[PDB]
């Protein structure tokens, strides 16, 4: 199913996801289309981060849900 | 005593150190603790134009014996006002200490992004919070806190005594000199809530 990343820079990332998918996964195809480490990001839904191990069901993401990548920080 | 490939690395990058024209013009130094080389005493001289302008700042250098495929666990051990860097603990929010590390980084180029870190921190980014935003919400507040961190424990030339009458004022209560540089300089050098937060118990 296809959900949605709203970004930084107002940047649109479109992903084709399963509700049976880890938040790992969710960020291992983020960094395959925007080069980006999967351990330097994290993803907020209805403004609340989602820990690697649940997966998007369990926080009942259905299809077409948006999300907002805030990547961790640098040093950090 | 170690996996020698950090053996072999740490002799010749700590013999790079001392034949650089940075140990020669006295920018950065490194020393011998113990001679297995796995704990080495690093020390940066404050760049110019900085409030660590005259100080010089102890490191303390610890090699994993994944070297030189893991960095190396660099803590100051001199005290220093810094976003990137705790005022309490010394440790250190530099990307090329944690996941940016590169197996062709010596103790030199790890010293020099150090002794670089000190002239251009990230507050965006910080490791001591308080320090940060008394660096983003008030600039010049921040430059003469360093500078009396600087000296007071980096043995630089003083900071203008507007800041240490205050040091001298909460003394003149019996409180401790070190307890009220902190306390100062935590609570943006407003007396007050820094007697107020100056009583642990």
């Amino acid at each position: 199913m296809q959900i949605f990343v709203k970004t930084l820079t107002g940047k649109t990332i479109t992903l084709e996801v399963e509700p049976s998918d880890t938040i790992e996964n969710v960020k291992a195809k983020i960094q395959d289309k925007e080069g980006i480490p999967p351990d330097q990001q994290r993803l907020i839904f209805a403004g609340k981060q989602l820990e690697d191990g649940r997966t998007l069901s369990d926080y009942n993401i259905q299809k077409e849900s948006t999300l907002h990548l805030v990547l961790r920080l640098r040093g950090g | 005593s170690m996996a020698n490939i950090a053996v072999q690395r740490i002799k010749r990058e700590f013999k790079e150190v001392l034949k650089s024209e940075e140990t020669s013009k006295n920018q950065i130094k490194v020393d011998l603790v113990d001679e297995n080389f796995t704990e080495l005493r690093g020390e940066i001289a404050g760049p110019p134009d900085t409030p660590y302008e005259g100080g010089r700042y102890q490191l303390e250098i610890k090699i994993p014996e994944t070297y030189p495929f893991n960095p190396p666990k660099v803590r100051f051990i001199t005290k220093i006002w810094h976003p990137n860097i705790s005022s309490v603990t010394g440790a250190i929010k530099l990307d090329i200490l944690a996941d940016q590390w590169a197996a062709a980084m010596t103790l030199r180029t790890v010293l020099l992004s150090l002794q670089a870190l000190l002239a251009a921190a990230e507050p965006d980014d910080p490791q001591d919070a308080v320090v940060a935003n008394q660096y983003k919400q008030n600039p010049e507040m921040f430059k003469q806190t360093a500078r009396l961190w600087a000296h007071v424990y980096a043995g630089a030339p003083v900071s203008s005594p507007e800041y240490t009458k205050k040091i001298e004022n909460l003394c003149a209560m019996g409180f401790d000199r070190n307890a009220v540089i902190v306390a100062l300089s935590s609570k943006s050098w407003d007396v007050e809530t820094a007697t107020e937060l100056l009583l642990s118990n």
